[PDB]
């Protein structure tokens, strides 16, 4: 619904590339901390990286001109398909994203029953990872335990 | 074996099971 023009919008984008302060035309903690430290100075260590996730609506590796052109423009997020597992999936979901790339399971597994270490809790998540893209998406979550 | 698998599967079923 509604095309955003790509005229008007790809100015926000020359900013966007400056914004990069490299030309890559990908915004990640790399060049987003540099002004965040140097202009921003206060983001810490972790938060550009809350804030990077924060804009991964995508999450396919850093901020691009299209997911960074949404979460800029609109901050909505609707959900209409989680019908079973819903429960255990906002208990997973612990920083509130969808995926659970290790955070939900350090916490939500090591307060669950055992201890999964920093250690356990990366790796198990590297192999449990079935896509292996970087973290774990639900589909993965709902296809490995659900779907046979 | 690798760890993990059916390792926090069963660690949802856990809680179902005893959901308090
Ligand atoms: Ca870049
Ligand atoms: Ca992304
Ligand atoms: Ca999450
Ligand atoms: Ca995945």
């Amino acid at each position: 619904a509604d095309q955003l023009t790509e005229e008007q919008i790809a100015e926000f984008k020359e900013a966007f590339s400056l914004f990069d302060k490299d030309g890559d035309g990908t915004i990640t903690t790399k060049e987003l901390g540099t002004v965040m430290r140097s202009l921003g100075q206060n983001p810490t260590e972790a938060e550009l990286q809350d804030m990077i996730n924060e804009v991964d609506a995508d999450g396919n590796g850093t901020i691009d001109f299209p997911e960074f052109l949404t979460m800029m423009a609109r901050k909505m997020k609707d959900t209409d398909s989680e019908e079973e597992i819903r429960e255990a999936f906002r208990v997973f979901d612990k920083d509130g994203n969808g995926y659970i790339s290790a955070a939900e399971l350090r916490h939500v597994m090591t307060n669950l029953g055992e201890k999964l270490t920093d250690e356990e809790v990366d790796e198990m998540i590297r192999e449990a990872d079935i896509d292996g893209d970087g973290q774990v998406n639900y589909e993965e979550f709902v296809q490995m335990m659900t779907a046979k | 074996l690798r760890r993990g698998q059916i390792l926090w599967f069963r660690g949802l079923n856990r809680i179902q099971t005893q959901i308090k």
